[PDB]
């Protein structure tokens, strides 16, 4: 609620839509999972080292 | 017991009002919402 | 001679009101402190 007033998108905008964020959070959070077991070419920045 | 209003960083409880709230959609809308009073210092200030 | 309130990073004065400012506690406690009339925009609201 504090976070989207931090970017002043006021309080109530996260009640009125909390189960879609959580949802729309939940599915990116599972994309990165599809996105690190698919391929190594995003941790270029550590194998290259 | 009672319901109070503050200032995230330091407690200093204030009383609940409508100078010191906003409103959007109804009660049916929002996920741990409770019951309380709002005061409104304009209704003493109209009924004196 | 007058007391005004104003933004901090731009000189544009304003008539001291409830809607300039908010309270706490008393004259006791604030070290250098000073006297003046707040005007209150509900009164002549009500009285006229
Ligand atoms: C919660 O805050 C309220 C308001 O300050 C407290 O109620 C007051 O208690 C004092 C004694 O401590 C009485 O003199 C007042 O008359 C009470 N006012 C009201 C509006 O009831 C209350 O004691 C606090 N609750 C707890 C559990 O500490
Ligand atoms: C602000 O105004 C009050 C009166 O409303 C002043 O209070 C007086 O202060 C002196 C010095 O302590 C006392 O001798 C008087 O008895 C007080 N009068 C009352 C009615 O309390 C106060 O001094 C003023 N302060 C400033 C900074 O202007
Ligand atoms: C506002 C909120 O989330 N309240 C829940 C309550 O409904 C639930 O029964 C309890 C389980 O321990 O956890 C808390
Ligand atoms: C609130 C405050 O700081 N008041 C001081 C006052 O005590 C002092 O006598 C005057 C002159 O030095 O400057 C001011």
């Amino acid at each position: 609620a504090y976070r989207f007033n931090g970017i002043g998108v006021t309080q109530n905008v996260l009640y009125e839509n909390q189960k879609l964020i959580a949802n729309q959070f939940n599915s990116a959070i599972g994309k990165i999972q599809d996105s690190l077991s698919s391929t190594a070419s995003a941790l270029g920045k550590l194998q290259d080292v | 017991t009672h319901w109070f209003v503050t200032q995230r960083n330091f407690y200093e409880p204030q009383i609940i009002t409508t100078d010191n709230t906003f409103v959007s959609g109804n009660c049916d809308v929002v996920i741990g919402i409770v019951n309380n009073t709002v005061y409104d210092p304009l209704q003493p200030e109209l009924d004196s």
